Order: structure tokens, then C-alpha cells, then sequence
RNA sequence: UGACUGCUCCCUAGCAUGCUACUACCG
RNA sequence: GCGGUAGUAGCAUGCUAGGGAGCAG
């Protein structure tokens, strides 16, 4: 399970990169900091706290619109 | 990249580089290309060459596979082995490509250049693919065409809005209005940055040219600017979409029971949600623009733009959405450097309007629900392509009369464009006709509809008017100083002035004559109020002073005379120009 | 490489020679013959191996070009390839918190600034219309991301501080809905 | 300073491989309570992570360090090395490897190694040489952020040197860096392949007859920044000892010079400026792996002539032995000038009761049991200690394993762990890697690297062609990993000839691959022969 | 490889062998046929032979010539852009000062370290925390290295000019935090 | 923006040898 | 009837250089 969890954080901060977020600082110091986190969890719990805690810098962007990739 | 053979369909990875559009080519359509007409240049994951270093080779023929690059004869290392082979050309889908035999038109395009009225209806009757492709390279000519023209200097700076300008040696001076926009540099032998965008207009007297500058950097007398320009791009959407029923107008809400204004048209209304899309042929300003306001309405609240190809025609156009609709749900969008000022009533450029308005020439590219395109019969079907990829909707409504004027096609000059070739829907109305109809106008004269039914349109056209009389003709000619690609008059104007002076309700007409330079200086003439032929077109006010200028065929068209008589709510003024045709107009001159 | 010149010579001579050791003759036509099958032969061969050669120069080509094409076209598709991977990764890995956060955020409602975790650390939500309030906001307190904020201030568009059930779905359109909420942590 | 605003630096993340993880669950894999799981990974790196590193010179002291012992115990280690060969050479004879790198500080502004290794005669070259044979040249550096798998969120760094020192250490050290890369059995095993049954012969050679055998590794808490400077210096003295006739006097102590200027103290152009470089070594110049060796070794006898002294003096039996010792303080401070006949004598001593293997920074000894617990021989707490009083860092129990049956082999020794196990008839040491970084290679990578291995399979050949011991393993999801990587070849390298027969219908002619989906290829790898 | 002289003995020994073997005589005539076609097949052997050596040898002669001309001009390019560089380097250093500094040596040797630090102007400075700012860069001016320094601009890690008043206690959390002090030789 | 080494696999090009048959040459 | 030589094509061995990738420090 929670290796899922690993991985697909990998994928996101990969997506956060490509989106010009490194301008900022502070963010990147946020995100590589929770990234290099889950990347040593051990309980599916604050992972997914930290998961999220992260999602959301990406939601709070509008780069995505999710509105059409959620057409599944 | 990797695609489709632009012709044979057949999926490939070639493009003739020796085009100017390089297309995808499937490996028989490339052979039989490359052995067709002059076009010898292939281009892979690789150029195709004599990668030699010093040969240089073109076609591909004396080309050989040596070791793993490519070689002319002269290197042919004896591990060789052509590339041109038996009626196919190495690449990929060695095997997968199925050729096809439009070689004739897809040679026709490739090698001609749109001298031809031949051209045009080939470009216009070849397929579908190829019509886009005919389309593309046809700006592209449009493009190189306007790119062979020359450069301006300055002699010296009159005023910081008057300049004293010159060109190169020679090389062709374009006419004269907004639509010449130009960026000079300070160049210190280095130095050499954009000193921004600047267009270039008549001076009042002589040799002036007043330029308006974005930037604020003060011309000196070392000091030019460059004719500046876009690049066009490719598009893909088709040029027509698919024609289909239904059952009936299902998932929407109509206008139940509307109005008497709007009461000849619920029928067509209706016949909306039957067809697909739908069209309107009608006679110029005959409840047209006023139906399909009827229509956007009679969907009460829809996601709706009006736009059509010009400024001054979907401004009116909007401004007749005003006119009936609320103005609180419609905003009218303007272009961005914008150095035309318009109608602007609305929420300017305001972009999540439900009834958006907004011009081809950056129609932002959205979905919506049924649009309207308005003056079909004057773009080409390159912009038709354009819009329908740049929308999504549900009902497309495609208005025109190729009776009126189209496209400029400054390029067509010699055999001119017969009425459906302008483009698509010109075939479509001219064939499986409009989609709707309705036959006579609100707008115009008797005497002026007698003089547009004989000429132009059949006497069949037949308007709901009368005869005001206040439609009056001249002979009279003089001075035809002429400038740039657009001739003027003064006597024939200078007695307008003293002929402002005649007839009371001509206070306020409109000064209309085939040539802009002309009605440019117009102004300098009293502040009469003017239109060059080509700004009016459907639109309908009362008064055109028209000064029929010179007598060419530009000058002297009839359809430009019919589109400058069209638009008479109550009268023209027309010092007119052929006396065969100043008397095929019938009223009293002096 | 069975169709070439030199093949239909090959089996003209065999054919002859065969003909012959099958008739009986003399030893001295068989050495004709079979100085003549040594002639087609060791030509015909010749021929045969170096098209093969060719023809093997000519897949290893092709086969290398379509690795290189596709290589680089992928690299240029690196975007859209990495977001679609995201979001099927994210339904597939289904967690109601992320549902909860992901339909809402597609609803309408985003927040300004990264989640956070402690019973501190406000944040603020967006919530662009009255319904849209009406579904989260129940009372003073606040599930979203299936947690407990309770609210410390509203804010309508042009920021006037706008309380609480001061606006009423009735008198709703007394209000610009991009409602700039805030919340705190239970 | 140099620029007018500072760099920042950062270290994306890795890259997903989506596939070959979805494949792997298909297989039943990280089923929940696996002994296989994901470790290494590509940790992502923020802004200021250069300078926040190099900081770490800070744990760098001045040392003195004793000078009498040392002055002895430089000798033995130089026994050490009378089996090789070295001198000056010329530029026709020096070899580049990879001519295509880095190229230092500012050489990098205008392209690789090839345009200055080119664009010079060989006159050039030599000119350079017996130029610095009396001068001085101060260079640059430059810091470089590693971008590779891991297991800890740390940075990495590695020092790129300027052109203008290789190309001349090169030139000075070619042959014998050479004479130690080529030799079979001895000390130091630079260079002596894993494979064909190469692994077994080594330890087959580090045990060698020492009677009661245990075996113990340790390694160096942070080895290339805490060195002192001293210990470098007697690194680069003892291999330039072999250069008696080529060089002369002055013409060392230069040398010596140029390459203390290059490599030990200066500057360090991290980031977009210029700082000092205190000390300790540098892991990029052309002498390393070799000198960490030598250095390595200088430990190891260092803790046992402490180990020696410093026991008591009339518990020792072996009336020989103590005589040894006493000879041996005599020797080391009363005398002051070498007895080669003494040198000799402990040399061999050594190879009797503590054989050691080497690699550049990383040992595995086997010594001589009940010695240790007299204490004749350097076990663990020497390494503590010396550790201690002249490394001045302090090297933790929790990594030095110890291990007395020899059989099941070492624990770890270039991070593989050593089973032995039956091939043909007999019985071998085959070496095989922690599981979990073979998948967790699989997985993340840079991107076309893979992202996308159809049109790679090469790489996954070599994993496979590395995981093999893993087949037999008494442990279970260990010898899956190898069957899967295996029927994971096949199954991609038939979608590849299935396009390639689709898409464009050019099926390929043959197979010849099938030796690759079949295990035999690779088994034939572990084997002595060719 | 026909333009050769065994191929006109060669294509000759041919034209005779045809001529008395479609007019086949006698065991001698195809004697001298055979003979003279082995012969010939002999001069075409080594002509043929040579002459591929000849020509690929040239061929990649003509290679290695190319590449070292290239070599060559590329070594010229270098040259020139590092005597450039030494020299936009070099113009912007001969400050008085320094000569000064340099005649007050005891021998005209001073160790590097002390040159950009008295000579030098502009001055940058990297400040990691509010508390180190207020403690070393604070006010608007301030002395080091024995000299006095001006305040120019404070930018930060996202190059955001940033005014000297900002920067309070309990404005810096928000903060990018690494701030680039620009300060000038002040005097 | 990518350091110094060392061991390996795959794919070319050259070379030498070495093997083998054909054909021609002289004993 | 047998040797040597000359070419050819085939097969091996090795060495060269040329790229692609993997591992350990
Ligand atoms: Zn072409
Ligand atoms: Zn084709
Ligand atoms: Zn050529």
C-alpha cells in the first residue's frame, strides 16, 4: 500500500517542478522538505498528512484544470 | 515528429523540406513528389544530404546510404546503397503507407502561387486536407509576399508626432493607414534594440509622416524602423463540421412566444435545433442581423457571441444587440494594441460575458453555445477552419450573401474569384442554399433597390422602402492628386462642401468612396463624416456622400457601388464616375 | 534470396548436371558440368550473401531511426504524460480526504495556501457562492479536508468584513459570493 | 566575490517508471509484510544546499601528530609497496579515459577536455611538466551536486579540478597507478573483477593460513573531509618514493608542492564565489582511491603498534614476542635511524597474525583470535582509539561487524554481502546485493534513462546480469526478484519486435535474444574461465 | 576501376576468345584461349587489387587531415576569446591603491588574501538571519575590516528589492531568508 | 551546472592471424 | 596424379579504434 503513497508523491513534486514553482523560494523550501519526509515514513497515517498538506500547494495553483482532467 | 501523409493520408515521417509548408508525406506520395515537380529536398530525423563534407546535394536521388550518414555519388563508399528505390523513398513505415494519386492537385498546389483564378478554385475545390494545406501556404505566400517589401528611414524629425521620412532604394513604399506598423533602432553600429512599435500616417501637407510611437524614444535623423509582422500558424480543424439531425431542439429552453419584431423568424428559430448548424441568406439589412438577435434571444439565456470579420460590422452588429438585447448580460471585446476605437458600450473586452462579442482577428478561443458568424461570404476558409477549431458549441450559424463583397485577396489580381469559390459556405448557400430565408428589407429606397436589381442582384430583390428622392448624382471631375494605393479628390469634395451647404438633412451623411487615403484626407476635406466602401457593408445609416473618385475597377466596381448603396437608410449622394453607369442610377445632378 | 539471375542459372546447371549422373556418361562431361556448377555456384553465392548483407544494413537503420524518433517525441510530451499520470494515480490511491479536498476543489472552493496540520495555523478557504457555503459552513464550525476549522471571519469580495448569518441566501445577492473565508483547526 | 548576486542551487526529483512497478505488483509483489520494499530513493534538495554542505570543513582540525612513530610506521606502510613500478613518463604515453568531462574552473567556459588535450602538441605538454618541476601553479576547484540514488537525505558533493593539475599529475604518476591497477594477489585489490570466479580468489587469498581467524571490517566516519593535513602529505611522500632517478631532488619537493597547492588547501569556487579549503582531502584529483588506501593502511598499523606497547610487559609468554616489542620501542625511540632487518621482521609478523585486503576506504581484515584477546593484535577499541587521538572524530561500535566462523564469509565488503554456495561440484563465494536496491533501481531514474525501457532493455540486461546470485538465496521474494527481471526482458522485448512488425510491419528477420530471457547467459558469468 | 590498361589487355584476350570460341577450333585454340584469359585474369587481379587499397588509404588520409585543420582553427578560437576575457578582467583593477599598496611592499610580494580586502570596493554580504542583520549590518552604515560601508540595496533570494525598513523583528517571517547586502567603499 | 579511477555487458568500423571451399597458376 | 602461388566466399581468433548503457568507491 503505503509505497503507492511514496511513489505518487515522487510523481507530484516532480509535477510542482515542472510548473515553475521554484521561483518562489519559501515554497520550495516547504515542498522539498515534506517530499524528503514521506520519502523516509513508516505509518500510513502522517504520510497522507503530509500528502495532502502538500496536495493542496498544487491545488491552490491554476496551471490545472482539474475540472476537465477529472473526466475519468 | 511523426504524423499522417498530408495527401495520402497514410502515416509517415517525411517533409518535403524543399516545400515551404513541409508536410507529412507518406513514402510513395514522396517519391512520386520528389520525381514530379521541381520540389527535390527530404527531410527525416535528418536532413537528407550529401553529408560529405563538401558536397551538396538536393534531391535524394544521387544520395546513398554509405556506412550510416548519407552521401552523394562522389562519396558513395562501396557499402552503398541507394535511397530512391523502385517507385518508393526510404524512411518509415516502409511497408505501412498507402500511396494515393491526387499527385495532380497536390503538384497543382506545391508548385503554383495563387497568380491564378485557376488557382483559387482548385485551392477551393481540391480536398479537404489539401484545402487547409492550399489555405496555409497560401498565407505563407501572403506572408513571403509581404515580407520582399522595403525599409523607412528618416530624413529628420519634424515634430515628435511629425516626421520627415524616406525608404531604401527603391523598394516599394505600401499605401498609407493604420495597418503599416513599424519599429526602428538607434544603432550605435551595436545599440540595436526594438525602440517599440510605431505606425505611420500622412502627413497634413507634403512630405510629413505622422507616427505614432508605443515606446518614447525621440527620433533623431540617424534613425529607422522596420515594417513589423506576425508568423502564421498551422491549424487542423476542417473548414466544414458534419451536417446531422436530431430529433428535435432537445436540452435547451426557447423563447416561448417572443414578439412581432421578431415574429417572421421563430420558424427559422425553431429550425435551429433541426439542422446541425444553420445559415441565412438574405438581402442586405433585411431583419438579418436583427433576426439572429432574435434567435440568440430566443434561447433567453445562452452562451452566445456575436462576431463577424470586420470592425464596423459586428460593431453595428453589436451595437444592434444593445439595441434589443440587455446590454447588463453582453460585453463587447476589443483587440489588445487596439488602434481602432469602436463601438463600446458594454463591459469592454470583459471576457466571461454570456453573450461575448468579439473579431476573428483574436477570437478568444472558447466553447459556447449556438454562435453566429455574421458576413460569411467575406473571409477565406482558412479563418473558417480557424473558428471552428477555436470554438465548441451546439449550433453554428453561418449568415451571408456572396452578393456582398468578400475577402480583400490583395494577392488575387489578374481572373478574379467567382461567387461560392470564396469559400466553404459560399459553396454551401450558392448550392444546398442557406438554411433559412427571408426576402426583403426595412432599409433602403425604391429608386436606390431599382438601381441595385439591375446591376448586382435580379430585379427579383425587391425591399420595403420608398422613393424619398433624396438620392442625387454629378459628373464632375478635377483634381486626382493620388498618393499611395489610394487616390483622392479634391474638387468633386470641395464641392460637396459648398454642397454641405445645399440640402439641409446632408449635415450629416457619410463620406464613402472605393479608396481609404481618399477618405482620410476627407477629413482634412470639412469633417465629414466618411467610410471607406469596404467599413460599411450591411450596415444601414441614412446619408453616404459618395465621391466615386477615380475610374478604375476598384474605383469603379459594381459591387463596391452596390455595397456603398446598401446601407441608405433615406438617400445617397454619388458625384458619380461612369456615365453609363451615372446614368444607370436615376435621379437629378447638377 | 531465392530470385535472382544467378539462381536461375544455379538450377539450369544442376538441372543438367543431375540429368547427367543420372543418365551415366563419360567421367570427362561430368568434369565439364561440374566445373561449370562450380562457376554458377561460387558466383550465385556470392550475390546472395552480400544482398543479405544489405538487407540486414537496411533493418538495422530503420530499426535504430524509430527508437531515436519515438525517444524524442516522448521527451516532448513530457507534461500532459506526467499530469494524466497523476490524477489516475490519485483515484486509484482513493482516500475520502483526498476526494474530499479534490471534488471540492473542482466544486469551487481552494485554499490560498499550503494545508496545515497543527490545532494552530489558520487557513483560508475561497468559497465562491451561498450554496457553496451552505454545504461546508453548518454553524460557526467546518469540515474540509475532513477536518475541523472552526471560522474567525468572512470577507466578500472587495473585503468588507461581512459577518456571519448577516448574509442570508434570500438576501444573498446583497453579497459578491468570492467569499474570502478563514478557519482555524479544532 | 565574482558575479553581483549569488546561485542557488537545487536538486529535482527523480522520475516515476510507472510500468515496471505496475508490472511489479502484478507479479504479488509489496504485498503488505514483504522482506523486500522500497529504500533507495532520489531525495530532492532545496536552495541553499551547496554552502550548507562544504560548511562541513568545520569538522577539519589541525593535528600534530607524533613524530617518532610516524616516522616509523611510514616505513612499514612503504613495505608495504616494494612490488610495483613508476617514473616520469612522456605525453605519448599517458591514457584518458571518457575524454569528454568536466573541465574545471573557468576551462569550462568554452568546452571538454577534448579542445585542451587537443589543442596543445605533446612539446606543450612537456613543457608544462618540466616546467612545474621548479615553480608553482595555485588553481581553482569547483563543487558539484551529485544527482544519483540514495538512502539518505544528505547532500553530496564532489570536487571538479581545473585542467592545467590532472594534466600534469597524470604525467607524474601514470606507471605505477598503472603497476597497482594490473597485479593479481596482493594488499591492495584495486582493480581485480568480481567476476568469473574472481570474488572467491580474493578471500581465498585474505584468509591464507592464519591459525585462529576472525574477521572484521570497520569504516571511517566522515573519511575525505576530517583527514588531517599531515596524513595527506605521507600519502603523496610514499608514492612518490618510487620516482628515485626520473625526478631528482628539487625537482620532488616542487612537485610535491604543486600537487599540495591543487589538491590540499585551495580555493573552492562553490557556488559563485571563492572561500579557502582549511584542509582535508578532495575526492576528485587524479591520485585518490589509491591514496585513501595508502592512508587506510597507515591506520591499521598505527593501531597495532599501539595495540603492541601498550600491553603489559611480563605477561607476555612467547619469549620471542616480548623480545619482539622490547627490540621494537628500541628501535622506535631510543634509535634514530632504520633497522631494516627489525622492519623486515614485523613486516612479516604482520602477514602472519593480520592479513588485510584494501580497497580505497574500505578494509576487511582477518586476524589471529587468541592474539587479540592478548592484545598483540589491533581489535576493535585500538581503531577507537586512534581514531580518536589523531583522526579526532569518533568512530561509533554501531558499524564495525565482527564475525568468527569464516565460512558464510565476510558481512559486507563494497557493500555486497558473501554467500557461499555449491557451482558445478564445489563450493564458491558468490557475492550478492541488498535486494531492495535493485528494485529501487528498477523503478526512479532520470528520464529517458527510462521513463520508457522499450527502447532500453540494455540497462535492465545488466541489472539482471548483476542480481543474479540472488538465485540461490534460501530466503524466498529474494530469488523471485531475479525471475521476475527475467520474464519482465521477455515480455518487453516482444512488445518490441510486435511494434516493429505493427506499426511498420518490418518484422526482424531472427532471433539470437533468447539467450537473453533464459538464464543460462548470465550463470555462465560466475564462473572461471574466460 | 575500367579505365586501367589490363582492362583493355583483359577485355582484348576476351574479344580473340569469343571470336575463336563462337568459332570454336581445336584443342590448341582453346589453349591460347584459356591461356591468355588466366593471364589476363592475372592482370586484373592485382590492378584490381591495389587500387581498392589506394583508394580507401586516400580516403581516410582526407579524414585525418580534416580533423586536424579543425583542431587547429578551434585552438585559434581559444586563444583569442581567453586573451579577451584576461584582458575585460584586467581593465578594472589598476586603482591607485593598489600601486600604492604594492610600493609600500617590503619587496614587492604581499599575500593575496589582503588585496581584495583593503584595495576592493563594492562590497556584498550574505546574511542568513534578522538576528545576524541587526546585530552586523544594522542602521543604515557601518564600519569592517576598519573602513567604512554604505547600504545600496537589499535584495533578497528571490532578487526582490527589499527597503531597509521592512526588515523588523516580526516582519521577517516573511521573508525569503538569505538577504543580499549591497554595500559600497564608503568614503 | 556534472570529478578522478576500476570492473563488466551490447552494437558497430578496422586489422591481423587463423580456419575452410571455389577458381587459376607453375612442380 | 602430387607442391607452391594467386584470387575469391565462408568460419574462427585476437587487436584496434567508435559510440550506447550498468556497478563499486
Ligand atoms: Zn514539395
Ligand atoms: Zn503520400
Ligand atoms: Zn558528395
Amino acid at each position: 500500500k503505503m509505497s503507492d503513497v511514496k511513489c505518487t508523491s515522487v510523481v507530484l513534486l516532480s509535477v510542482l517542478q515542472q510548473l515553475r514553482v521554484e521561483s518562489s523560494s519559501k515554497l520550495w523550501a516547504q515542498c522539498v522538505q515534506l517530499h524528503n519526509d514521506i520519502l523516509l515514513a513508516k505509518d500510513t497515517t502522517e504520510a497522507f498528512e503530509k500528502m495532502v498538506s502538500l496536495l493542496s500547494v498544487l491545488l491552490s495553483m491554476q496551471g490545472a484544470v482539474d475540472i476537465n482532467k477529472l473526466c475519468e | 515528429a511523426v504524423g499522417a501523409c498530408v495527401l495520402c493520408n497514410s502515416q509517415t515521417s517525411l517533409r518535403c523540406g524543399a516545400c515551404i509548408r513541409r508536410p507529412f508525406l507518406c513514402c510513395k506520395c514522396c517519391y512520386d513528389h520528389v520525381i514530379s515537380t521541381s520540389h527535390k529536398l527530404v527531410l527525416s530525423v535528418n536532413p537528407y544530404v550529401c553529408n560529405a563534407p563538401g558536397c551538396d546535394v538536393t534531391d535524394v536521388t544521387q544520395l546513398y546510404l554509405g556506412g550510416m550518414s548519407y552521401y552523394c555519388k562522389s562519396h558513395k563508399p562501396p557499402i552503398s546503397f541507394p535511397l530512391c528505390a523502385n517507385g518508393q523513398v526510404f524512411g518509415l513505415y516502409k511497408n505501412t503507407c498507402v500511396g494515393s494519386d491526387n499527385v495532380t492537385d497536390f503538384n497543382a498546389i506545391a508548385t503554383c502561387d495563387w497568380t491564378n483564378a485557376g488557382d483559387y478554385i482548385l485551392a477551393n475545390t481540391c480536398t479537404e486536407r489539401l484545402k487547409l494545406f492550399a489555405a496555409e501556404t497560401l498565407k505563407a505566400t501572403e506572408e513571403t509576399f509581404k515580407l520582399s517589401y522595403g525599409i523607412a528611414t528618416v530624413r529628420e524629425v519634424l515634430s515628435d508626432r511629425e516626421l520627415h521620412l524616406s525608404w531604401e532604394v527603391g523598394k516599394p513604399r505600401p499605401p498609407l493607414n493604420r495597418n503599416y506598423v513599424f519599429t526602428g533602432y538607434r544603432v550605435t553600429k551595436n545599440s540595436k534594440v526594438q525602440i517599440g512599435e510605431y505606425t505611420f500616417e500622412k502627413g497634413d501637407y507634403g512630405d510629413a509622416v505622422v507616427y505614432r510611437g508605443t515606446t518614447t524614444y525621440k527620433l533623431n535623423v540617424g534613425d529607422y524602423f522596420v515594417l513589423t509582422s506576425h508568423t502564421v500558424m498551422p491549424l487542423s480543424a476542417p473548414t466544414l463540421v458534419p451536417q446531422e439531425h436530431y430529433v428535435r431542439i432537445t436540452g435547451l429552453y426557447p423563447t416561448l412566444n417572443i414578439s412581432d419584431e421578431f415574429s417572421s423568424n421563430v420558424a427559422n428559430y425553431q429550425k435551429v435545433g433541426m439542422q446541425k448548424y444553420s445559415t441565412l441568406q438574405g438581402p442586405p439589412g433585411t431583419g438579418k442581423s436583427h433576426f439572429a438577435i432574435g434567435l440568440a434571444l430566443y434561447y433567453p439565456s445562452a452562451r452566445i457571441v456575436y462576431t463577424a470579420c470586420s470592425h464596423a460590422a459586428v460593431d453595428a452588429l453589436c451595437e444592434k444587440a444593445l439595441k434589443y438585447l440587455p446590454i447588463d448580460k453582453c460585453s463587447r471585446i476589443i483587440p489588445a494594441r487596439a488602434r481602432v476605437e469602436c463601438f463600446d458600450k458594454f463591459k469592454v473586452n470583459s471576457t466571461l460575458e454570456q453573450y461575448v462579442f468579439c473579431t476573428v482577428n483574436a477570437l478568444p478561443e472558447t466553447t459556447a453555445d449556438i454562435v453566429v458568424f455574421d458576413e460569411i461570404s467575406m473571409a477565406t476558409n482558412y479563418d473558417l477552419s480557424v473558428v471552428n477549431a477555436r470554438l465548441r458549441a451546439k449550433h453554428y450559424v453561418y449568415i451571408g450573401d456572396p452578393a456582398q463583397l468578400p475577402a480583400p485577396r490583395t494577392l488575387l489580381t489578374k481572373g478574379t474569384l467567382e461567387p461560392e469559390y470564396f469559400n466553404s459556405v459560399c459553396r454551401l448557400m450558392k448550392t444546398i442554399g442557406p438554411d433559412m430565408f427571408l426576402g426583403t428589407c426595412r432599409r433602403c429606397p425604391a429608386e436606390i433597390v431599382d438601381t441595385v436589381s439591375a446591376l448586382v442582384y435580379d430585379n427579383k430583390l425587391k425591399a420595403h422602402k420608398d422613393k424619398s428622392a433624396q438620392c442625387f448624382k454629378m459628373f464632375y471631375k478635377g483634381v486626382i492628386t493620388h498618393d499611395v494605393s489610394s487616390a483622392i479628390n479634391r474638387p468633386q469634395i470641395g464641392v460637396v462642401r459648398e454642397f454641405l451647404t445645399r440640402n439641409p438633412a446632408w449635415r450629416k451623411a457619410v463620406f464613402i468612396s472605393p479608396y481609404n487615403s481618399q477618405n482620410a484626407v476627407a477629413s482634412k476635406i470639412l469633417g465629414l463624416p466618411t467610410q471607406t466602401v469596404d467599413s460599411s457593408q450591411g450596415s444601414e445609416y441614412d446619408y453616404v456622400i459618395f465621391t466615386q473618385t477615380t475610374e478604375t475597377a476598384h474605383s469603379c466596381n459594381v459591387n463596391r457601388f452596390n455595397v456603398a448603396i446598401t446601407r441608405a437608410k433615406v438617400g445617397i449622394l454619388c458625384i458619380m464616375s461612369d456615365r453609363d453607369l451615372y446614368d444607370k442610377l436615376q435621379f437629378t445632378s447638377l | 534470396f531465392s530470385s535472382l539471375p544467378s539462381y536461375a542459372a544455379f538450377a539450369t546447371a544442376q538441372e543438367a548436371y543431375e540429368q547427367a549422373v543420372a543418365n551415366g556418361d563419360s567421367e570427362v562431361v561430368l568434369k565439364k558440368l561440374k566445373k561449370s556448377l562450380n562457376v554458377a555456384k561460387s558466383e550465385f553465392d556470392r550475390d546472395a550473401a552480400m544482398q543479405r548483407k544489405l538487407e540486414k544494413m537496411a533493418d538495422q537503420a530503420m530499426t535504430q531511426m524509430y527508437k531515436q524518433a519515438r525517444s524524442e517525441d516522448k521527451r516532448a510530451k513530457v507534461t500532459s504524460a506526467m499530469q494524466t499520470m497523476l490524477f489516475t494515480m490519485l483515484r486509484k490511491l482513493d482516500n475520502d480526504a483526498l476526494n474530499n479536498i479534490i471534488n471540492n476543489a473542482r466544486d469551487g472552493c481552494v485554499p490560498l495556501n499550503i494545508i496545515p496540520l497543527t490545532t494552530a495555523a489558520k487557513l483560508m478557504v475561497v468559497i465562491p457562492d451561498y450554496n457553496t457555503y451552505k454545504n461546508t459552513c453548518d454553524g460557526t464550525t467546518f469540515t474540509y479536508a475532513s477536518a475541523l476549522w472552526e471560522i474567525q471571519q468572512v470577507v466578500d469580495a472587495d473585503s468588507k468584513i461581512v459577518q456571519l448569518s448577516e448574509i442570508s441566501m434570500d438576501n444573498s445577492p446583497n453579497l459578491a459570493w468570492p467569499l474570502i473565508v478563514t478557519a482555524l483547526r479544532a | 566575490a565574482l558575479t553581483n548576486n549569488v546561485a542557488f542551487q537545487t536538486v529535482k526529483p527523480g522520475n516515476f517508471n510507472k510500468d515496471f512497478y505496475d508490472f511489479a505488483v502484478s507479479k504479488g509483489f509489496f504485498k503488505e509484510g514483504s522482506s523486500v520494499e522500497l529504500k533507495h530513493f532520489f531525495f530532492a534538495q532545496d536552495g541553499n544546499a551547496a554552502i550548507s554542505d562544504y560548511d562541513y570543513y568545520r569538522y577539519n582540525l589541525p593535528t600534530m601528530c607524533d613524530i617518532r612513530q610516524l616516522l616509523f610506521v611510514v616505513e612499514v606502510v612503504d613495505k608495504y609497496f616494494d612490488c610495483y613500478d613508476g617514473g616520469c613518463i612522456n605525453a605519448n604515453q599517458v591514457i584518458v579515459n571518457n575524454l569528454d568531462k568536466s573541465a574545471g574552473f573557468p576551462f569550462n567556459k568554452w568546452g571538454k577536455a577534448r579542445l585542451y588535450y587537443d589543442s596543445m602538441s605533446y612539446e606543450d605538454q612537456d613543457a608544462l611538466f618540466a616546467y612545474t618541476k621548479r615553480n608553482v601553479i595555485p588553481t581553482i576547484t569547483q563543487m558539484n551536486l551529485k544527482y544519483a540514488i540514495s538512502a539518505k537525505n544528505r547532500a553530496r558533493t564532489v570536487a571538479g579540478v581545473s585542467i592545467c593539475s590532472t594534466m600534469t599529475n597524470r604525467q607524474f604518476h601514470q606507471k605505477l597507478l598503472k603497476s597497482i591497477a594490473a597485479t593479481r594477489g596482493a594488499t591492495v585489490v584495486i582493480g581485480t573483477s568480481k567476476f568469473y570466479g574472481g570474488w572467491h580468489n580474493m578471500l581465498k587469498t585474505v584468509y591464507s593460513d592464519v591459525e585462529n581467524p576472525h574477521l572484521m571490517g570497520w569504516d571511517y566516519p566522515k573519511c575525505d573531509r576530517a583527514m588531517p593535513n599531515m596524513l595527506r602529505i605521507m600519502a603523496s611522500l610514499v608514492l612518490a618514493r618510487k620516482h628515485t632517478t626520473c625526478c631528482s631532488l628539487s625537482h620532488r619537493f616542487y612537485r610535491l608542492a604543486n600537487e599540495c597547492a591543487q589538491v590540499l588547501s585551495e580555493m573552492v569556487m562553490c557556488g559563485g564565489s571563492l572561500y579557502v579549503k582549511p584542509g582535508g582531502t578532495s575526492s576528485g584529483d587524479a591520485t585518490t582511491a589509491y591514496a585513501n588506501s595508502v592512508f587506510n593502511i597507515c591506520q591499521a598499523v598505527t593501531a597495532n603498534v599501539n595495540a603492541l606497547l601498550s600491553t603489559d610487559g611480563n605477561k607476555i609468554a612467547d619469549k620471542y614476542v616480548r623480545n619482539l616489542q622490547h627490540r621494537l620501542y628500541e628501535c622506535l625511540y631510543r634509535n634514530r635511524d632504520v633497522d631494516t632487518d627489525f622492519v623486515n621482521e614485523f613486516y612479516a609478523y604482520l602477514r602472519k597474525h593480520f592479513s588485510m585486503m584494501i580497497l580505497s576506504d574500505d578494509a576487511v581484515v582477518c586476524f589471529n583470535s587468541t592474539y587479540a584477546s592478548q592484545g598483540l593484535v589491533a581489535s576493535i577499541k585500538n581503531f577507537k582509539s586512534v581514531l580518536y587521538y589523531q583522526n579526532n572524530v569518533f568512530m561509533s561500535e554501531a558499524k564495525c561487524w565482527t564475525e568468527t566462523d569464516l565460512t558464510k564469509g565476510p558481512h559486507e565488503f563494497c557493500s555486497q554481502h558473501t554467500m557461499l554456495v555449491k557451482q558445478g561440484d564445489d563450493y564458491v563465494y558468490l557475492p550478492y546485493p541488498d535486494p531492495s536496491r535493485i528494485l529501487g533501481a528498477g523503478c526512479f531514474v532520470d528520464d529517458i534513462v527510462k521513463t520508457d525501457g522499450t527502447l532500453m532493455i540494455e540497462r535492465f540486461v545488466s541489472l539482471a546480469i548483476d542480481a543474479y546470485p540472488l538465485t540461490k538465496h534460501p530466503n524466498q521474494e529474494y530469488a523471485d526478484v531475479f525471475h521476475l527481471y527475467l520474464q519482465y526482458i521477455r515480455k518487453l522485448h516482444d512488445e518490441l519486435t510486435g511494434h516493429m512488425l505493427d506499426m511498420y510491419s518490418v518484422m526482424l528477420t531472427n532471433d539470437n535474444t533468447s539467450r537473453y530471457w533464459e538464464p543460462e547467459f548470465y550463470e555462465a558469468m560466475y564462473t572461471p574461465h574466460t
